[PDB]
C-alpha cells in the first residue's frame, strides 16, 4: 500500500502546481459563450416549420 | 288487424277439431264420461266424471298467454253458477299478462339503457387500444376483436328494438329487410359469445397449458371468433325458410332456434369449465405464498367477479327460467341487468380499471 | 511509520489544493449571470419515435452529419437509423447481447460498440460486399466497458469498469496508451472539441481530465456525493458537467479547477443517467430515473422544461452537432427525438 | 432523381425489418438467467453440469431454450453492471451453506439483502441454491462448528412444522439448514408487494435436478406475470 | 469530497470497552445509511453493523449481538460504536462505511476490498 | 223458433258453397263460406240467449262435415318445426364442429 | 320455446310485438268472464 500511497502523493504535487484564474473570470466566459452563440441554437430560438427537417 | 287474425286462426281451428271429432269415436267404459265437444276457443277430448281437464291456453288473442293453462270439468261437463252454462276457465290465460306487461317496459327501457352505455363505454376502450401503441400485446388484440363484437352486437339489438319492435305494420308487412336483419343479429350474437370463448382460449393457455407460449398466430382465433358463427346462422337461416317462415323471423316457438343457441351454450360451458382451471391455479399460487385464510378466499372471489363478465358465466349459472311468477320476475330482472351491461361491465374491468392502462393515461396526459 | 507520514503529507497537499480553489472563489456563478435573462419555459415536442428494438436501448451516439445516429440495445443489436425518415440504415446482430455503449466514427465508415465482454468490436459500414462486418476486436480491458469514442478512423479512447481508461490503435489493434488513477468503475468519458483532452467521471465520486498525447492526469474534480455516470464537455471546451447518484447535476471549470454551478432540486431524488449540452451550451440536458429528462438553464440553475415522453428510464441522451434535435433513447426499448 | 433514393431507402428498410421479426421471435422465446454468486461456493461447478468478461451458457429443457450468463471477469463492485439484468427471468443466487465459520454466509445475506431492495431488481425474482448441502451436513455432524457463535439467535430457533426433512437425516441438520433458509426468508418477506418473489433450493453442485429445478421455478416466475398482467394476482 | 474519518480504538484488556467515533464530512450524513467494517490480520473485510438514514432500523452480525451498540448523531454528522466485553477476536481495523447512493434500502460493495466511501479505520487491539 | 234461424243460414251456406264443388277440401277456398256459417249459429243463439255453442248449433256442424267434406286432410299446417330425428341432426351437427375447432387453436397456433 | 339466458333478448322482443299495440296504450282485456265460452 505504501507504493500506492506515493503515487497517491505524487499526483497531488502535479496538481498543486496549477495555474487557476478566478471564478469570476472562468464564469464570465461561459456566460460569454452562450450569448454570442445564442442564434444558432434551434432548441433555444424558435424553430421554423419550413427549415425544421423534423417537421 | 289481429282480431281478424285471431278468429282465421279460431275458424282454422274449429275445422280441425270437428275433424278430429268426426274420428276417434271411442269411448269404451271408464265409467260416465263427459262427451266430447268443440268449446268457441279449444277443442276437447273424451275425458271422464271427475277430471278437470287441462290444455294451453290459444294464442288467438294479445292478452292470452300460451304458457298458462285452460281447466274444463267434469261432473256432464261443468256448469258456471251465474248463467248456469257449460264453461271452460280462461281466467288463468290473460290474468298475469297486464303486469306482465308493465315488467316487461321496464325490461325493454333497461335494454336501450344498457346497450347504449355498452357502445359508449367501448367505443372509448376501443380508441385507447389503437391509439396508444405500448399497450399493444396479443391479449390486447383479441380484446380488440373483442369490444368489437360488443359494440356490434349491441348496435344491431338498439336498431332492432327501436325500429323493428315498436312497429306493428313492418312486421304485419313481412318484409325481406326484417330477415336479413334478423341474420346479421343472430351471427353478431353468435360472433359475440364465440369470443367469449376465444378470450377463454387463450387465458387458459397462458396460464395452464403452455406457459411457455412466444406468441401464437392469431389466424386460428379469427376462424372461430368470426368464421365459424357463419355455420349455425347459415343452416339455421335455410331451415327457417322452408320450415319456420315467420313474419319478420320473431318467434320463440319454434326448437329451430337452438340451431343458434345450441352451440352457443356449449361454447359458454366450455368457458364455465376453464374458469374453474383458472381459479384453481390461483389459489394454489396463493397456498404456497402462504397466505392468509382471508385473504385467501377474499382474491378468489375478486378474481372470479372480474372473470365472469368477459367469459360470460352469468348464461352458465342462471341458464333457465323459474316457472314461479315471483321468482321468474326475480330473475328477469337479475339476467336482463347482466346481459344489456355485460359490454359496459367488460369495458370498465379490463380497460379502465386496469393498471397498466391507467398509469399510461395518466402518463400521457 | 513511513505509510502513516505518506497518508499525512497527502493530507496536508489537499489541504494546500482547497485552500487555492478557495482563494480563487471570489463570487458564485449565480452571482454573475444574476441578471441575464431567464429562457423561459421549454416546450419540446417528440418528433420521432424508433421503434425497432426489443429491449432496453442502453446506449445512443448521433453521427456527424446529423441524420443519422446508432442505437445499442442489450438484445443484440446495433441499429442505424435515418433519423429524418425513420428508415433503419443497417441491423448489426452483436456476439455478445450485452452492450452497453456504441459510437459512431466521425467519418461515418465504422461504428464501435462494448459491454460486459470486455471488448471493442469496430463494425465497418462501408465494406465492399455492401453489409456491415466486424473489423477489429480490442482486448485489452479486464472490466466491462462503459463508454468508447472516436478519435479519428484509426483511434478510439474506451472507459472500463476495471477503474481504468485506454487508447487504442485500430488498425493494429494494440493500447497504446492506458490512463490510470481512478478508484472506482469509470462510468463515461467525453472528448474534448478539440480532443487533445478528454475526461472521465468513474465511481469514486471524482472527474478526471486527461492528457490523450502524454497520458496523464491533468486535474481532478470533486464535490459529488455519489457515482458520477455521465459526463459532457462544454461546446467551448473549458468547462464539463456531470451527472451523479446524489441526483444532481454539477459544473465545473478547468481553468478554475472547481465546481460552479449545482442543479438540484428538493423532488428530485433520482440519479442522473444522461447529460448533453445545446449547441451553445445554454442548456444542459439531463436524463433521470423517474423517466423524464429535465432541461435545465446552464447559467441560471433554474429547470427549464422537462421531456416526459418515455415509460422507463432514460439511459442515453444526446444533441446533434447541428443542434437541431435531441434524441432521448430509454429501457422502453424506444428512441424519442425531440425538436 | 431524388425519389430514386427514397425508394432505395425503402426497400432497405424494408429488407432490415423482416429479419428484425424473425430475430423478436427468437428474442422472446429464449428465456435469459444471471447466475451470480460468490467464490468457494458451488457456482462454476454447476456450469460444467450444465480472459472473457462474461460467459454464455445455452441450454434447452422441454424445448424450451435458456440463456445462463455467468461474470466473469470483473470486479467485486456489482452496483452497476448489476443493472443489466433487470429484465431476466430470475437471477440464481448460489451460496455456500457450509461457510459460516469471513463468516461468508453473513456476506451472502448482505448481498441478497442488497439484491432484493435494489430499485431496479425490484421486479426480478431470484432462485435461491443453498449449496453445499453436502458439506453442511458434515460440519453441523461435528461438534466443533457452532452456529451458534456466529447467529446467537440459533439457540432459540425451532424447525418449522412445515419442515419436509431429507429421509433419514439428522434433526440437527434439518434444524441448522432450514434455520439458515429463513434467515434469507426473513429479507425475502419483509419486503416485496408481490411483484418479486424467492425460491429457495437445498442444492448440491453435483445435483443433476438442477436445471429442472430452475425450469419449474422459472414457469411459475411467467405463470405469476401473465396473472398480474390481468390483474388477477 | 467525501472524507470519513475514525477516532478511539487503542490496546484494550480483553473484557473491556472501546468507544468509536467516526466525523463524517463532503456529504448529508442523514441521506444515507451508515456501516460499520472490520479487518482481521490475515483476514478480508468483514460488515458489523449497520444503522438506516434515522436510525430506527438497526442490524447487527452475530458475534457481536450484545456487546456493540451503533449510534449516529445527525446533528453533528457523527457515527458512533460503543464495544462492550471485548474479546481477543475484535482485534481488527475497524472502518467506517457509507452507503453509494443515498435514499436507497439498498447498500452495495460496502465489503469490497477497493471501496471509495469508506475510511481508513482505526486499529483496535483486544490483549493484555 | 230457433230451428228456422239454423235452417236459413244452413241455406245460405249452401248456397254458397253449392256451385264450387271441387274447392270443397282446399281451405282456403272455402274458408269465406265456412266463418260465414259460425257467424250466423252464434249470432242467432245469442239474438234468442239460446247460447252458443249449442246442441242445435253443433248438429248442422257435423252436417257440413259429414256431406261436404269427404275424405280430406291437410298433410301438415305452415309453420311447423321439421320431423324431430332430423331436427338434433341440424342441431348436434354445429356443435360437433366445435371441439374440433378448438383444437386447432391450442395445438396449431404455434408460429412456424 | 327458447327459454336459454341466451333467448332472454329474443324473448323479450316477441312478447312485445305479439302483447304490446307498438308500445302505445291498453287496450281493454279480453273478456274471461260466466258469459265467454
Ligand atoms: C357477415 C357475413 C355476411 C359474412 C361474414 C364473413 C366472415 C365470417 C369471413 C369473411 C372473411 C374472413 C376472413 C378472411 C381472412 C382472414 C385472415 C386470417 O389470418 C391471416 O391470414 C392473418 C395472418 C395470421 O394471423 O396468420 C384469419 C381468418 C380471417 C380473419 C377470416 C375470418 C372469417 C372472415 C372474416
Ligand atoms: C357489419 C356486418 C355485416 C358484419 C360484418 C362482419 C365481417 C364482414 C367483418 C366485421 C368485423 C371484421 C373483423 C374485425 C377485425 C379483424 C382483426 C384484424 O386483425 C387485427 O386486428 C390485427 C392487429 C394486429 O395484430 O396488428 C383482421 C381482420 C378482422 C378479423 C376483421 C375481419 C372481417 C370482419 C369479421
Ligand atoms: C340503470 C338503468 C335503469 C333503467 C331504468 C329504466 C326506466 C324506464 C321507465 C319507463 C316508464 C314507462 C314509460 C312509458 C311506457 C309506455 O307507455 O310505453
Ligand atoms: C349473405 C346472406 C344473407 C342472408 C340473409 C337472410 C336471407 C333470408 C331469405 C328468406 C327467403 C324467404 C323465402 C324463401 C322461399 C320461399 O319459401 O318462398
Ligand atoms: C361440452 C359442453 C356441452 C354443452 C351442451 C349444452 C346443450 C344445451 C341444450 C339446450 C336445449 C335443449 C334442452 C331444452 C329442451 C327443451 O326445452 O325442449
Ligand atoms: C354471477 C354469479 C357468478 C358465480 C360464480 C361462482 C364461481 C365459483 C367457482 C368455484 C371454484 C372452485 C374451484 C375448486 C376449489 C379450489 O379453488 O381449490
Ligand atoms: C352444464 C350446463 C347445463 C345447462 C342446462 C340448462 C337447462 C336446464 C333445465 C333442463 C330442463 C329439461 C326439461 C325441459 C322440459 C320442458 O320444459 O319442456
Ligand atoms: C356446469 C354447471 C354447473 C352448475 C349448474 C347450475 C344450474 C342452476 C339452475 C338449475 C335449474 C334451477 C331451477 C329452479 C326453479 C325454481 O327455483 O323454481
Ligand atoms: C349489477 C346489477 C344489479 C341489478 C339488481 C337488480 C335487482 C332486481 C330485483 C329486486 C327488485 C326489488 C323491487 C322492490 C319493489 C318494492 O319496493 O316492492
Ligand atoms: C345497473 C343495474 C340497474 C338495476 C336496475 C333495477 C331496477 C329495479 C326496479 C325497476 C322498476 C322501477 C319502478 C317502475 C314502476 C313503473 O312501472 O311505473
Ligand atoms: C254425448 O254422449 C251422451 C251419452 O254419454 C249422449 O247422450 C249425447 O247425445 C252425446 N252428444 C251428442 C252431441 O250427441
Ligand atoms: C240455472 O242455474 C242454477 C244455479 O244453481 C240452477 O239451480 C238451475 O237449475 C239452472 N237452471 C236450469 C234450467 O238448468
Ligand atoms: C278458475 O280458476 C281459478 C284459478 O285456477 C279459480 O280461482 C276459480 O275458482 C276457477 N273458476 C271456477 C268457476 O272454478
Amino acid at each position: 500500500s505504501i507504493a500506492q500511497a506515493r503515487k497517491l502523493v505524487e499526483q497531488l504535487k502535479m496538481e498543486a502546481n496549477i495555474d487557476r484564474i478566478k471564478v469570476s473570470k472562468a464564469a464570465a466566459d461561459l456566460m460569454a459563450y452562450c450569448e454570442a452563440h445564442a442564434k444558432e441554437d434551434p432548441l433555444l430560438t424558435p424553430v421554423p416549420a419550413s427549415e425544421n427537417p423534423f417537421r | 288487424f289481429l282480431y281478424v287474425v285471431g278468429r282465421k286462426k279460431m275458424m282454422d281451428a274449429q275445422y280441425k277439431c270437428y275433424d278430429r271429432m268426426q274420428q276417434l269415436p271411442a269411448y269404451q267404459g271408464e265409467g260416465p264420461y263427459c262427451n266430447r265437444t268443440w268449446d268457441g276457443w279449444l277443442c276437447w277430448d273424451d275425458t271422464p266424471a271427475g277430471v278437470l281437464s287441462y290444455q294451453f291456453c290459444p294464442d288467438y288473442f294479445p292478452d292470452f298467454d300460451p304458457s298458462e293453462k285452460v281447466t274444463k270439468y267434469c261432473d256432464v261437463w261443468f256448469k258456471h253458477p251465474e248463467n248456469n252454462r257449460t264453461w271452460s276457465n280462461y281466467t288463468m290465460c290473460n290474468a298475469f299478462t297486464p303486469e306482465k306487461l308493465k315488467n316487461a317496459y321496464v325490461l325493454y327501457y333497461l335494454a336501450i339503457v344498457g346497450h347504449s352505455l355498452s357502445i359508449f363505454t367501448l367505443v372509448i376502450s376501443l380508441g385507447i387500444f389503437v391509439f396508444f401503441r405500448s399497450l399493444g400485446c396479443q391479449r390486447v388484440t383479441l380484446h380488440k376483436n373483442m369490444f368489437l363484437t360488443y359494440i356490434l352486437n349491441s348496435m344491431i339489438i338498439i336498431i332492432h328494438l327501436v325500429e323493428v319492435v315498436p312497429n306493428g305494420e313492418l312486421v304485419r308487412r313481412d318484409p325481406v329487410s326484417c330477415k336479413i336483419l334478423h341474420f346479421f343479429h343472430q351471427y353478431m350474437m353468435a360472433c359475440n359469445y364465440f369470443w367469449m370463448l376465444c378470450e377463454g382460449i387463450y387465458l387458459h393457455t397462458l396460464i395452464v397449458v403452455a406457459v411457455f407460449t412466444e406468441k401464437q398466430r392469431l389466424r386460428w382465433y379469427y376462424l372461430l371468433g368470426w368464421g365459424f358463427p357463419l355455420v349455425p346462422t347459415t343452416i339455421h337461416a335455410i331451415t327457417r325458410a322452408v320450415y319456420f317462415n315467420d313474419n319478420c323471423w320473431l318467434s320463440v316457438e319454434t326448437h329451430l332456434l337452438y340451431i343458434i343457441h345450441g352451440p352457443v351454450m356449449a361454447a359458454l360451458v366450455v368457458n364455465f369449465f376453464f374458469l374453474l382451471n383458472i381459479v384453481r391455479v390461483l389459489v394454489t399460487k396463493m397456498r404456497e405464498t402462504h397466505e392468509a385464510e382471508s385473504h385467501m378466499y377474499l382474491k378468489a372471489v375478486k378474481a372470479t367477479m372480474i372473470l365472469v363478465p368477459l367469459l360470460g358465466i352469468q348464461f352458465v349459472v342462471f341458464p333457465w327460467r323459474p316457472s314461479n311468477k315471483m321468482l321468474g320476475k326475480i330473475y328477469d330482472y337479475v339476467m336482463h341487468s347482466l346481459i344489456h351491461f355485460q359490454g359496459f361491465f367488460v369495458a370498465t374491468i379490463y380497460c379502465f380499471c386496469n393498471n397498466e392502462v391507467q398509469t399510461t393515461v395518466k402518463r400521457q396526459w | 511509520s513511513e505509510l502513516d507520514q505518506l497518508r499525512q503529507e497527502a493530507e496536508q497537499l489537499k489541504n494546500q489544493i482547497r485552500d487555492a480553489r478557495k482563494a480563487c472563489a471570489d463570487a458564485t456563478l449565480s452571482q454573475i449571470t444574476n441578471n441575464i435573462d431567464p429562457v423561459g419555459r421549454i416546450q419540446m415536442r417528440t418528433r420521432r419515435t424508433l421503434r425497432g428494438h426489443l429491449a432496453k436501448i442502453y446506449a445512443m451516439h448521433w453521427g456527424t452529419d446529423s441524420r443519422l445516429l446508432v442505437s445499442a440495445s442489450q438484445d443484440g443489436k446495433l441499429i442505424i437509423w435515418d433519423s429524418y425518415t425513420t428508415n433503419k440504415v443497417h441491423a448489426i446482430p452483436l456476439r455478445s447481447s450485452w452492450v452497453m455503449t456504441c459510437a459512431y466514427a466521425p467519418s461515418g465508415n465504422y461504428v464501435a460498440c462494448g459491454g460486459l465482454d470486455n471488448i471493442c468490436s469496430i463494425y465497418n459500414l462501408k465494406t465492399r460486399e455492401g453489409n456491415v462486418r466486424v473489423s477489429r476486436e480490442l482486448a485489452g480491458h479486464t472490466g466491462y466497458l462503459s463508454c468508447c469514442r472516436f478519435l479519428d478512423d484509426n483511434q478510439i479512447v474506451t472507459s472500463s469498469g476495471d477503474t481504468t481508461c485506454a487508447l487504442w490503435d485500430i488498425e493494429t489493434g494494440q493500447q497504446t496508451t492506458t490512463f490510470t488513477g481512478h478508484t472506482g468503475d469509470v462510468m463515461s468519458l467525453s472528448l474534448a472539441p478539440d480532443t487533445r483532452l478528454f475526461v472521465s467521471g468513474a465511481c469514486d465520486a471524482s472527474a478526471k481530465l486527461w492528457d490523450v498525447r502524454e497520458g496523464m492526469c491533468r486535474q481532478t474534480f470533486t464535490g459529488h456525493e455519489s457515482d458520477i455516470n455521465a459526463i459532457c464537455f462544454f461546446p467551448n471546451g473549458n468547462a464539463f458537467a456531470t451527472g451523479s447518484d446524489d441526483a444532481t447535476c454539477r459544473l465545473f471549470d478547468l481553468r478554475a479547477d472547481q465546481e460552479l454551478m449545482t442543479y438540484s432540486h428538493d423532488n428530485i431524488i433520482c440519479g442522473i443517467t444522461s447529460v448533453s449540452f445545446s449547441k451553445s451550451g445554454r442548456l444542459l440536458l439531463a436524463g433521470y430515473d423517474d423517466f423524464n429528462c429535465n432541461v435545465w438553464d446552464a447559467l441560471k440553475a433554474d429547470r427549464a422544461g422537462v421531456l416526459a415522453g418515455h415509460d422507463n428510464r432514460v439511459s442515453c441522451l444526446g444533441v446533434t452537432d447541428d443542434g437541431m434535435a435531441v434524441a432521448t433513447g430509454s429501457w422502453d426499448s424506444f428512441l424519442k427525438i425531440w425538436n | 432523381d431524388q425519389r430514386n433514393e427514397e425508394k432505395a431507402q425503402r426497400e432497405a428498410n424494408k429488407k432490415i425489418e423482416k429479419q428484425l421479426q424473425k430475430d423478436k421471435q427468437v428474442y422472446r422465446a429464449t428465456h435469459r438467467l444471471l447466475l451470480l454468486g460468490a467464490g468457494e461456493s458451488g457456482k462454476n461447478t454447476i456450469v460444467k453440469q450444465m480472459t472473457s468478461g462474461i460467459f454464455e451458457t445455452k441450454f434447452q429443457v422441454d424445448k424450451v431454450n435458456f440463456h445462463m450468463f455467468d461474470v466473469g471477469a470483473q470486479r467485486d463492485e456489482r452496483r452497476k453492471w448489476i443493472q443489466c439484468f433487470n429484465d431476466v427471468t430470475a437471477i440464481i443466487f448460489v451460496v455456500a451453506s457450509s461457510s459460516y465459520n469471513t463468516n461468508r454466509l453473513q456476506a451472502a445475506l448482505k448481498l441478497f439483502d442488497s439484491i432484493w431492495n435494489n430499485k431496479w431488481l425490484r421486479d426480478t425474482s431470484v432462485i435461491l441454491f443453498l449449496n453445499k448441502q453436502d458439506l453442511l451436513a458434515e460440519k453441523v455432524l461435528a461438534g466443533k462448528s457452532k452456529i451458534e457463535d456466529y447467529f446467537p439467535e440459533f439457540a432459540r430457533y425451532t424447525t418449522p412444522e412445515d419442515a419436509t426433512p431429507e429421509p433419514g437425516e439428522d434433526p440437527r441438520v434439518t434444524r441448522a439448514k432450514y434455520f439458515i433458509r429463513d434467515e434469507f426468508l426473513r429479507i425475502s418477506t419483509a419486503s416485496g408487494d408481490g411483484r418479486h418473489y424467492c425460491y429457495p433450493h437445498f442444492t448440491c453442485a453435483v445435483d443433476t435436478e438442477n436445471i429442472r429445478r430452475v425450469f419449474n421455478d422459472c414457469r411459475d416466475i411467467i405463470q405469476r406475470m401473465h396473472l398480474r398482467q390481468y390483474e388477477l394476482l | 469530497q467525501v472524507q470519513l474519518q475514525e477516532s478511539g480504538g487503542g490496546l484494550v484488556q480483553p473484557g473491556g470497552s472501546l468507544r468509536l467515533s467516526c466525523a463524517a464530512s463532503g456529504f448529508t450524513f442523514s441521506n444515507y445509511k451508515m456501516n460499520w467494517v472490520r479487518q482481521a490480520p490475515g483476514k478480508g473485510l468483514e460488515w458489523v453493523s449497520d444503522i438506516s438514514q434515522s436510525g430506527a432500523s438497526i442490524s447487527y452480525t452475530g458475534s457481536v449481538k450484545g456487546r456493540f451498540t451503533i449510534s449516529r448523531d445527525n446533528a453533528k454528522n457523527t457515527l458512533y460504536l460503543q464495544m462492550n466485553s471485548l474479546k481477543p477476536e475484535d482485534t481488527a481495523v475497524y472502518y467506517c462505511a457509507r452507503c453509494p447512493a443515498p435514499f436507497t434500502r439498498d447498500c452495495f460493495d460496502v465489503t469490497s476490498t477497493t471501496y471509495a466511501y469508506r475510511g481508513q479505520g482505526t486499529q483496535v487491539t483486544v490483549s493484555s | 223458433n230457433y230451428e228456422t234461424a239454423v235452417q236459413f243460414c244452413w241455406n245460405h251456406y249452401k248456397d254458397q258453397m253449392d256451385p264450387i264443388e271441387k274447392d270443397w277440401c282446399d281451405w282456403a277456398m272455402i274458408s269465406r263460406p265456412y266463418s260465414t256459417l259460425r257467424d250466423c249459429l252464434e249470432h242467432f243463439a245469442e239474438l234468442f240467449d239460446l247460447g252458443f255453442p249449442n246442441p242445435l248449433a253443433e248438429r248442422i256442424i257435423f252436417e257440413t262435415h259429414q256431406i261436404h267434406f269427404a275424405n280430406c286432410s291437410l298433410v301438415q299446417p305452415t309453420f311447423s318445426d321439421p320431423p324431430e330425428d332430423v331436427l338434433l341432426a341440424m342441431i348436434i351437427a354445429p356443435i360437433c364442429l366445435i371441439p374440433f375447432l378448438i383444437t386447432l387453436v391450442v395445438w396449431r397456433s404455434k408460429d412456424s | 320455446k327458447c327459454n336459454t339466458a341466451t333467448c332472454a333478448t329474443q324473448r323479450l322482443a316477441n312478447f312485445l310485438v305479439r302483447s304490446s299495440n307498438n308500445l302505445g296504450p291498453v287496450l281493454p282485456p279480453t273478456n274471461v268472464g260466466s258469459n265467454t265460452y
